[PDB]
């Protein structure tokens, strides 16, 4: 049960993974 | 009309509305869209002279040229 | 008539896919330079690097010589001086 | 004369200002993508309108940061002539009618950099203007893209005025950069703030965690996937058309030639 | 620690060299950066980015593009294998009697069959002197077993 | 000269004097 | 709107039949279209001739 | 990092105006925030 | 017209954008 709020959550940690937070 | 026939077809209009119409003092002129009716109407008499089996998609050109120009005489 | 094959791998994907793999990889060998030069210029900008060379002709004229000793203590001086970036803004002023 | 007036008209004038570059850009952009995606003589014929999108941008660049209206005119003059005369070059098509079409757009909003003006104003990266979340991913965006970020830095340092040398340039781009990425950031913690000591989401975590496990996966287990399934196909019937049986007999003279073929 | 040393080295040497030219020749304050000096470093870059995507493309398909060898039947070995039980009939020619239509002999046969494009299409695509004429023999002697 | 004038930072640059 | 839809349809009878009559109604076509916004509010009643 | 992009915009500004001798002024202080960490803590305080 | 003063301020540079300054 992906929610639009934990969506965007997920993407821009993962560009915090990459780039800086 | 240059996405649909080529050559001498179009490539003079398309060059004009580009180098001429595009680039002037705010409204085009009255000189461009009278070329530009002169062109596609005599483009439209030579293919009709006969390139064989002539398309036309200056009859929408001819035609919306001269809406605008009704828009125009309007103001 | 007959063709030639000139490829070795394949024109369609193989030398494809490794043109686009060599691409990336030099991105990223590129990307080396213009992506960090921030994080050297404390390392990089120091306006006069005088009293650093003599530390480190110092060690090296304290290895011809033998004394071994002090070669211990001159390196701990260079160590230091990059263990705290105040301490180089300081040892690397331009006139004192 | 008539052709001086407009011209004169035309640089001098008493217009406006308009920033249109990015749009310029991105209407560019998509054309050099369509070219790419459209490499089907031929492969020579997309390697040149590479060369060509590329040289162009390059160009327009130029005139863009060092802001000329003379420049854009020449180069817009040329432009049409030379893309619309290079519809005649069609030996080596709906890839080639949507080039002409995303060209098209290109040279209407040149013509409109033109008769507007270029504004005071024109430093600035376009992704850097907001500090939200589409800007943020747009922005990591163009720095994913192989060179257009050292491609930007190392042009735009070309024409525009500066007393620093490429590497200082480039460090005032990298720490701008990087501070941009930080202050998009800290606006959306902000924004949407997370209450002190609240755990992770589980779902957040399970979708990064697999994520990487299995791209993980992929380079290791994927490939050897692949090359097996590839390799294993083997085994095409392979049978004797004839039965040639020549029983050679005699030293001096080898003979003995029955032998039967494929209906036998 | 005998590395570390030497980076420090190699590093401060680096730099002195640039600090004591700078003092040598000095830049007045707020001087550009010489129209010249950019063009050249920016040239160089450019190109040799250019040179990462494009010139390989370009050496790739020069080599690549290179393909063609005429290939032409040396004989014409037309056997006629009748017999079920014994198939004869191998009267056939070889290259002597075969011949390498020339430019107005393939222009001939594509104007035969120039009516039906692909068969025209067939004839011309193919290359002048790739065309062979199928001469082959059809006299006898060979008495049959 | 440019040199000395991008070398030429110090602490009291950064001393909060009315920083708007 | 008609007296325009008369013009399009003078056009198109041109078009079709390739002629010298065609030729014509191309020509009636095109000056009516350039001189025709005027006869059309003069030419209402006021000799249309 | 609201000071530290005040100080890079600021550098854009003074190479759209042309007046390059404060371009040279203002990457001084660039470098310099960026060869003492000590002072980056302080520019880069949450409040002040 | 690349002078030789160019020639060396280019040539200085290119190692800068390479090696320290
Ligand atoms: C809008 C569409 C975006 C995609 C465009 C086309 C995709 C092209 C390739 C994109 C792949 C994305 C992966 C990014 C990985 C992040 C690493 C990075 O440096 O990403 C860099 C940009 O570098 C690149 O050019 C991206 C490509 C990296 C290569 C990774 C691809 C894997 C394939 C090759 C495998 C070998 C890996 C390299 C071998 C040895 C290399 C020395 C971004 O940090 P940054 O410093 O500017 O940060 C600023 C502050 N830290
Ligand atoms: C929000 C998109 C899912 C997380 C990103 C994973 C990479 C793309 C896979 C599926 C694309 C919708
Ligand atoms: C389809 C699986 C991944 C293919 C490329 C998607 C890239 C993932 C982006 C991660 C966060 C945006
Ligand atoms: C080919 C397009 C897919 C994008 C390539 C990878 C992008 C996400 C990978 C790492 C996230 C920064
Ligand atoms: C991952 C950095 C944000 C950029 C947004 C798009 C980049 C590609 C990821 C997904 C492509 C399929
Ligand atoms: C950082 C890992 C997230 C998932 C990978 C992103 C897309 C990159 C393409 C690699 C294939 C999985
Ligand atoms: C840093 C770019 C300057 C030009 C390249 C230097 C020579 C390296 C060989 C690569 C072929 C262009
Ligand atoms: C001073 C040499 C020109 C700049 C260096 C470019 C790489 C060599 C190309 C021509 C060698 C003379
Ligand atoms: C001939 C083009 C480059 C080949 C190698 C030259 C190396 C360039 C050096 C850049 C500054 C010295
Ligand atoms: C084969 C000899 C040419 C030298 C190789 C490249 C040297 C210049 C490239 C980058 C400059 C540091």
């Amino acid at each position: 049960c992906c929610e639009s709020s934990d969506c965007l959550e997920i993407c821009m940690e993962c560009c915090g993974i990459c780039f800086p937070s | 009309n240059h996405m649909v026939t080529a050559s001498a077809g179009s490539l003079v209009l398309p060059v004009l509305v580009f180098l001429w119409a595009m680039l002037s003092i705010p409204r085009p002129s009255k000189r461009f869209w009278m070329t530009a009716i002169v062109f596609t109407e005599i483009a439209v008499v030579v293919k009709y002279l006969f390139t064989d089996g002539y398309i036309k998609y200056d009859l929408v050109q001819l035609m919306a040229l001269f809406f605008h120009r009704s828009q125009l005489l309007c103001y | 008539k007959v063709s030639p094959p000139s490829l070795g791998f394949l024109a369609g994907y193989g030398i494809m896919g490794l043109y686009v793999s060599i691409v990336l990889v030099i991105g990223k060998f590129v990307r080396g330079f213009f992506s960090e030069i921030s994080h050297s210029i404390m390392f990089e900008e120091l306006p006069c690097v005088d009293r650093i060379l003599k530390l480190c002709q110092d060690i090296f004229l304290v290895r011809e010589t033998r004394e071994l000793e002090l070669e211990e203590e001159l390196y701990a001086k260079l160590i230091f001086l990059y263990r705290s970036p105040e301490t180089m803004i300081k040892w690397t002023r331009e006139k004192e | 004369p008539l052709r001086r007036f407009f011209h004169d008209i035309l640089h001098t004038k008493y217009r406006a200002a308009t920033d249109v570059y990015a749009l310029m850009f991105l209407a560019d952009v998509v054309d050099f993508i369509i070219i790419i995606f459209g490499f089907w003589q031929v492969p020579e014929a997309f390697l040149v309108m590479l060369l060509i999108q590329f040289s162009t941008m390059v160009v327009d660049r130029a005139l863009y940061l060092r802001k000329t209206v003379l420049g854009k005119l020449a180069f817009q003059v040329a432009l049409v002539l030379a893309i619309h005369l290079w519809m005649f070059f069609i030996l080596p098509n709906v890839v080639a009618q949507l080039w002409y079409f995303v060209k098209c757009i290109y040279f209407a909003l040149s013509a409109y950099q033109i008769r507007c003006g270029y504004p005071t104003r024109i430093l600035g990266n376009f992704l850097t203007k907001k500090y939200n979340h589409l800007n943020l991913f747009l922005f990591q965006g163009f720095r994913l893209v192989p060179f257009l970020v050292e491609l930007r830095a190392v042009m735009d340092w070309v024409w525009t005025d500066t007393t620093l040398s490429l590497s200082s340039w480039m460090c005032v781009e990298d720490i701008y950069a990087n501070i941009f990425i930080i202050k998009c950031s800290r606006e959306t913690e902000k924004k949407y703030p997370q209450p002190k000591g609240q755990k992770k989401k589980k779902i957040v975590k399970y979708g990064m965690g697999g994520l990487i496990i299995l791209f993980l996966i992929a380079i290791i287990w994927f490939p050897l996937l692949f090359m097996s399934l590839v390799r294993s196909v083997v085994g095409v019937v392979n049978q004797p058309i004839d039965v040639t049986v020549t029983l050679k007999l005699g030293g001096y003279e080898p003979l003995f030639t029955m032998s039967a073929q494929q209906p036998s | 620690s005998w590395m570390c040393v030497e980076d420090i080295y190699a590093n401060i040497f680096i730099i002195k060299c640039s600090r004591e030219t700078e003092k040598k020749y000095p830049q007045p304050k707020g001087q550009k950066k010489k129209k010249i000096v950019k063009y050249g470093m920016g040239g160089l870059i450019i190109l040799f980015l250019i040179a990462i995507i494009w010139f390989p493309l370009l050496f790739m398909s020069l080599v690549r593009s290179v393909v063609g060898v005429v290939n032409q039947p040396i004989d014409v070995t037309v056997t006629l294998k009748l017999g079920g039980y014994e198939p004869l009939f191998t009267m056939s020619a070889q290259q002597p009697s075969i011949i390498p239509f020339t430019a107005q002999a393939y222009e001939e046969l594509s104007r035969q069959f120039d009516p039906q494009p692909l068969a025209m299409q067939f004839i011309s695509q193919y290359s002048p002197e790739d065309i062979v004429t199928a001469q082959i023999e059809g006299s006898s002697g060979a008495l049959w077993r | 000269d440019h040199a000395t004038v991008i070398h030429s930072g110090d602490y009291f640059l950064f001393e909060s004097d009315s920083e708007e | 709107y008609l007296f325009w839809l008369v013009l399009v349809v003078v056009f198109v009878t041109g078009a079709t039949r390739i002629s010298i009559f065609g030729l014509g109604y191309l020509l009636a076509c095109f000056y009516l279209l350039l001189f025709g916004t005027a006869l059309l509010q003069r030419d209402t009643r006021a000799r249309l001739v």
